[PDB]
RNA sequence: CUGACUGGGGCCUGUAGAGCACUGAUAGGGCUAGGGGGCCCACCAGCCUACCAAACCCUGUCAAACUCCGAAGGGUCCCAG
RNA sequence: CGCCUCCUAAAAGGUAACGGAGGCGCCCAAAGGUCCCCUCAGGCGGGACGGAAAUCCGCCGGAGAGCGCAAGGGUAGAAGG
RNA sequence: UCCCCCGUGCCCAUAGCGGCGUGGAACCACCCGUUCCCAUUCCGAACACGGAAGUGAAACGCGCCAGCGCCGAUGGUACUGGGCGGGCGACCGCCUGGGAGAGUAGGUCGGUGCGGGGGA
């Protein structure tokens, strides 16, 4: 493995504050980050193009990890959707690549959101996971307005081992997630 | 069988003898079928090519 | 009038009619009930007639429970036809009803109001009946 | 509460012969015994119409025993509307489930209760169309536990 | 990790408008940004920007009490 | 509710047991590898081997081949020659493969 | 995404580029530049990275812009609608607010015409 | 001597009856996603339903093409008369 | 008017009527062989555009999904991907 | 021979859901790594390999609890093979042999074969 500031922060700062905040008797009881799953549910590229490429190439720059295509489970007439059409990109970020992306997501990406007033405290999973949604992909530093062609957003799933929202919100705020309320 | 789902013979490409009968959907599969099949005359497996029945 | 809203199949073969009623033999809701003594296909019209009779006697008062439902399609060929050429069309619905069935119950009413209302109802029915009162035998079931 | 009923043991008499003889085939059981019995039909009728599965009936078996029972089942002949068999549950100290009546200061006439045979009450009192409450808000005298989910409307 | 399908993450220097520097990894060796988390007015504590108002409208519409007491 | 692990293990075991052969079943822990040749008609293990019993250590693969030869050695003693390999939940690879290669090397027929 | 959250267009002079920011007209563009020593004629493409942040810092700190300005504009309309003053009813029903007559034009405020049928003559 | 029929033993079955777990039907009540009903609101809410509206819960039922169950029998093989 | 599925059909098989209901006269070059791997529907909570329903995450979930098309049988310890 | 663990069967929920308690020496797991073999329609999550600092948190193993699930008598009944009656019928009754389903009492938080590691 290697040294990322957020990772070293999780052990040095966030783990002891968690234990003294919650009283974990076992060192594996204390919440951990598990994975970061990024979902671009496009559907614009259903048939109108294989723009999935220029959007996976930019997901590949943001995460360092090549996305994988997702295909339509069922057919849906109202959606103009045949079963099996390529309608999105998903990439599972774990371990150090998870830290590096989370580190930049907090340090540069979320602040670059305009009219940003903090992450929604209500969006916790009910079971200790978090999800947020972005409307632009140029919020990230690896993406420039010259390199873009169309604004695409995403869903970000951060999974933790915390059993509760209460533990997970402490885990993510201590790491540096600005929550609105 | 149908007008688009046609019957066809498989001809051993080495001794030219038709050895098998089968079908295909010529719209879905326009190219001539090529399949390895055992030729009783050549007593060995060989490339077989579709011809008109 | 009663009838199923939907049905898997439009036409049923004709019943048999053996045996005491399968269930619904004990007073379940009201104080007094009306009991079938003989088997029959009770039509929806018979039910609706016994029911209105008990309403116009309760002068909109009391409670009326109808514990039989006409779910069995009843078929009849058009007049003067010959046999065959398939089953006749559905012209009505009956509820299979066998001895021991509580068909109707009443409550919210005096013993004299209920006994008379149930008596009038039985005159609308193509079978003999018998009026019962909620006993402990009922409440033990 | 409470009542008494003569009860005699049977072995190989046909239930049809007993019923024809104006008697009521029956059984007696708990965790420790199981006996085939019969009560006299008319005698049982006047007790059960009052005692009715809520109240204790003490069986006076000819062998001197006075076993306290609760009626737990009455199968009827569906044609004639006449009882044709009785299950007498021999009460002993272990906690049982039974139906207790409800008298109000009206869906449920009674309620299922887990209780010891010592603590068997006569009443469970209620309070003051169309309105209604649930068994959650209920009295519960000493020794009795609501033997349902309180989602029951009363 | 599969070979030949991913862009190589390398040490990366991120530069903000507040003279801030971040040492992270990325696909670009050096990135400049106009804003980071060390200076976002939300992040920088309260940092009430142009608007310290609230509001003071409207009951602070004084000036004046010049109706005769 | 079955996991993919249990579904896999049933899937390969069902197919082996249909052939009626004695089953060379292999279990692989993070430390040790265990083998036992099994008669499914009698429900009896006929012969076994393992790094835990042989008290071996070192390279897990190189040790896996060793128990293979050790299991074969004792197997030929009791008459067992033909056998069907049971990779259970494991890919035919690495440690399991080495144990498989070992048993053949010692003379088991599969 | 440079200043504030909008990329002011390159190839144009810096004074006109800054106007492409909600909350900066020509006169405010005149200020920020003069108060920071950047030639108002300089093309955006040809500004120092030192001049970017010097222009940016003042602009973003002196007056409130893009989103906040819209939120404070929205808050005042909302306030007028909430109390029920006459201007508040105008912003609700979507009619003009500053004394203009509505018998004829008001189209900017009313939108496309909704032609109805009229009264008839006699033959 | 193998037969009809009969004794014993094993296997096969989905009817009678019953049941409601599945597919549908279904009476009373409670809790209730979509509303109508609507004191009404559209500045963004609401709010109340002695009415219909899935699911669930309690009471109560119906079915050739329903079955969580399930006989008596019936079939077939072996041994015996 | 031939063929398939269910019922009628009376718990082996078979069993009729101008009895109750549907389907077929194709299709697939993989929708075939084998090896390796994977496990659904739906409910609820979470997530830009995004809706009842696209794609993503968590939890529950034995099969109520899927198996080209009727029905029945079968089936995730796969026949489904 | 007995206890614990590991592997593998058999009975096919009296074996399950849930709640709780408990175990790391050994064994198992997670775990430490991703050089190597091999692997991801992306991901060392999985599969796989090399390891042994840590933890039984997860999983698993063992216990305790009857809320749910599951099992479930006895007795009585329905029905019925064979034999007889009754009713205009719809349908009913008797003898003899057989005998459910529902429900009541009640039971169940598994039992067992083979091999291996450990223990007394
Ligand atoms: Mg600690
Ligand atoms: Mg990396
Ligand atoms: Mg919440
Ligand atoms: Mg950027
Ligand atoms: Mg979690
Ligand atoms: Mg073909
Ligand atoms: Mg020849
Ligand atoms: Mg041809
Ligand atoms: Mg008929
Ligand atoms: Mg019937
Ligand atoms: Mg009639
Ligand atoms: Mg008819
Ligand atoms: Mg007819
Ligand atoms: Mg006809
Ligand atoms: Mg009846
Ligand atoms: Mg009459
Ligand atoms: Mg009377
Ligand atoms: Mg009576
Ligand atoms: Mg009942
Ligand atoms: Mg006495
Ligand atoms: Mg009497
Ligand atoms: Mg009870
Ligand atoms: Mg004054
Ligand atoms: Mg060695
Ligand atoms: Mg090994
Ligand atoms: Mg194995
Ligand atoms: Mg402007
Ligand atoms: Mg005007
Ligand atoms: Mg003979
Ligand atoms: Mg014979
Ligand atoms: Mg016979
Ligand atoms: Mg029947
Ligand atoms: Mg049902
Ligand atoms: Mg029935
Ligand atoms: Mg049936
Ligand atoms: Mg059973
Ligand atoms: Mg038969
Ligand atoms: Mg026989
Ligand atoms: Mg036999
Ligand atoms: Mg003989
Ligand atoms: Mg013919
Ligand atoms: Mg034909
Ligand atoms: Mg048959
Ligand atoms: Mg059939
Ligand atoms: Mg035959
Ligand atoms: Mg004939
Ligand atoms: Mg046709
Ligand atoms: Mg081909
Ligand atoms: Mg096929
Ligand atoms: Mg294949
Ligand atoms: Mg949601
Ligand atoms: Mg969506
Ligand atoms: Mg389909
Ligand atoms: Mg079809
Ligand atoms: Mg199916
Ligand atoms: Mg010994
Ligand atoms: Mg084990
Ligand atoms: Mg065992
Ligand atoms: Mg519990
Ligand atoms: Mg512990
Ligand atoms: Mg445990
Ligand atoms: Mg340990
Ligand atoms: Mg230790
Ligand atoms: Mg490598
Ligand atoms: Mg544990
Ligand atoms: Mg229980
Ligand atoms: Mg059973
Ligand atoms: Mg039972
Ligand atoms: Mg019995
Ligand atoms: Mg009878
Ligand atoms: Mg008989
Ligand atoms: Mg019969
Ligand atoms: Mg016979
Ligand atoms: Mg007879
Ligand atoms: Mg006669
Ligand atoms: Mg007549
Ligand atoms: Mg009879
Ligand atoms: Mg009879
Ligand atoms: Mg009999
Ligand atoms: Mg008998
Ligand atoms: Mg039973
Ligand atoms: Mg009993
Ligand atoms: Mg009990
Ligand atoms: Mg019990
Ligand atoms: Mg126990
Ligand atoms: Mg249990
Ligand atoms: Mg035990
Ligand atoms: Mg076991
Ligand atoms: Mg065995
Ligand atoms: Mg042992
Ligand atoms: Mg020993
Ligand atoms: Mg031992
Ligand atoms: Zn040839
Ligand atoms: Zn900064």
């Amino acid at each position: 493995p290697l040294d990322v500031a957020l990772k070293r922060k999780y052990y040095e700062e966030v783990r002891p504050e968690l234990i003294r905040r919650f009283g974990y008797q076992n060192v594996w009881e204390v919440p951990r980050l598990e994975k970061v799953v990024i979902n671009q549910g496009l559907g614009e590229a259903k048939e109108d193009a294989r723009i999935l490429e220029k959007a996976a190439q930019e997901l590949a720059l943001i995460t360092g990890q090549k996305p994988a295509v997702t295909r339509a489970k069922k057919s849906i007439s109202n959606f103009k959707l045949r079963k099996g059409m390529p309608i999105g990109l998903r990439v599972t970020l774990r371990r150090d690549r998870m830290w590096i992306f989370l580190e930049k997501l907090l340090n540069v990406a979320l602040p670059r959101i305009r009219d940003f007033r903090g992450l929604n405290p209500n969006s916790f999973d009910g079971r200790g996971n978090y999800n947020l949604g972005l409307r632009e992909q140029l919020i990230f530093p690896e993406i420039t307005y010259d390199m873009v062609d169309a604004l695409r957003g995403m869903d970000i799933a951060v999974v933790t081992t915390a059993e509760t929202d209460e533990e997970a919100r402490a885990l993510l705020e201590l790491l540096g997630f600005p929550f609105r309320k | 069988a149908s007008e688009v789902r046609i019957k066809l013979l498989l001809e051993c490409t080495e001794c030219k003898r038709r050895n098998y009968a089968t079908e295909k959907n010529k719209r879905n599969t326009p190219n001539k079928l090529e399949l390895r099949k055992y030729c009783p005359w050549c007593r060995k497996h060989t490339v077989h090519r579709e011809v008109k029945i | 009038m009663l009838m199923p809203r939907r049905m898997k199949y439009r036409k049923q073969q004709r019943g048999r009619l053996k045996g005491a009623t399968k269930g619904g033999d004990y007073v379940a809701f009201g104080d007094y009930g009306l009991v079938a003594l003989e088997p029959a296909w009770i039509t929806a019209q018979q039910i609706e007639a016994a029911r209105v009779a008990m309403v116009r006697h309760f002068r909109r008062g009391g409670k009326i429970f109808i514990r039989i439902f006409p779910d069995k399609p009843y078929t009849k060929k058009p007049l003067e036809v010959r046999m065959g050429k398939g089953k006749g069309n559905v012209e009505g619905y009956v509820a299979v009803v066998k001895p021991g069935r509580v068909m109707f119950e009443v409550a919210g009413v005096t013993e004299e109001q209920a006994m008379e209302a149930l008596r009038i109802a039985g005159h609308k029915l193509p079978i003999k009946t018998k009026i019962v009162r909620r006993d402990a035998y009922d409440e033990a079931q | 509460m409470e009542y008494r009923l003569k009860a005699y043991y049977r072995e190989g008499e046909k239930p049809s012969a007993l019923r024809r003889a104006g008697k009521l085939p029956g059984v007696m059981y708990n965790r420790h015994l199981n006996r085939k019995v019969y009560v006299d039909l008319v005698e049982f009728d006047k007790v059960f119409r009052q005692a009715s599965i809520h109240h204790v009936i003490v069986l006076e078996l000819p062998d001197g025993q006075s076993l306290p029972t609760l009626v737990r089942q009455v199968n009827l002949d569906k044609r004639r509307r006449r009882p044709e068999h009785v299950d007498f549950f021999v009460l002993s100290d272990e906690p049982v489930e039974m139906y207790v009546p409800l008298r109000f200061v009206e869906i449920h006439r009674d309620i299922l209760v887990k209780v010891s045979p010592r603590n068997i009450p006569e009443f469970i009192e209620v309070d003051v169309i169309g309105d209604s409450l649930h068994a959650s808000d209920l009295k519960l005298p000493p020794g009795v536990e609501l033997a349902v989910s309180p989602e029951e409307t009363i | 990790m599969k070979e030949g399908i991913h862009p190589k993450l390398v040490p990366a220097r991120i530069i903000c408008g507040c003279g801030n520097v971040i040492e992270t990894y990325s696909t670009k060796p050096e990135i400049y940004v106009e804003v980071c988390s060390k200076c976002h007015p939300f992040y920088t504590g309260q940092q009430r920007f142009v608007d310290t108002e609230g509001r003071v409208e409207r009951f602070q519409r004084r000036y004046g009490d010049s109706y005769r007491k | 509710r079955l996991t993919a692990y249990e579904r896999r293990k049933f899937r390969v075991r069902n197919r082996i047991k249909r052939t009626g052969r004695l089953r060379l079943s292999v279990f692989r822990s993070l430390k040790h590898i265990y083998a036992q040749i099994i008669d499914d008609e009698k429900g009896v293990t006929l012969v076994s081997a393992s790094s835990l019993a042989l008290k071996l250590k070192g390279n897990k693969t190189e040790v896996a081949r060793q128990v293979g030869r050790a299991l074969a050695e004792k197997a030929l003693a009791l008459g067992i020659k033909q056998v069907a390999f049971d990779r259970g939940p494991y890919k035919y690879h690495g440690r399991v493969k080495a144990l498989a290669e070992g048993a053949r090397e010692g003379g088991l027929e599969f | 995404a440079r200043i504030a959250g909008v990329e002011i267009p390159r190839n144009k002079r810096v004074d006109v580029a800054l106007t492409y920011i909600y909350g900066i007209g020509k006169a405010r563009a005149k200020e920020a530049l003069e108060k920071t020593g950047i030639n108002p004629a300089t093309r955006v493409k040809d500004l120092t990275e030192a001049e970017v942040v010097r222009l940016r810092e003042y602009v973003e700190n002196t007056w409130k812009l893009e989103g906040e300005l819209r939120a404070e504009v929205a808050a005042n309309i909302k306030r007028l609608m909430d109390i029920g003053c006459y201007r508040g009813l105008r912003h609700r029903r979507g009619l003009p607010v500053r004394g203009q007559r509505t018998r004829t034009n008001a189209r900017t405020r009313k939108g496309p015409r909704k032609t109805v049928a009229g009264k008839k003559k006699a033959p």
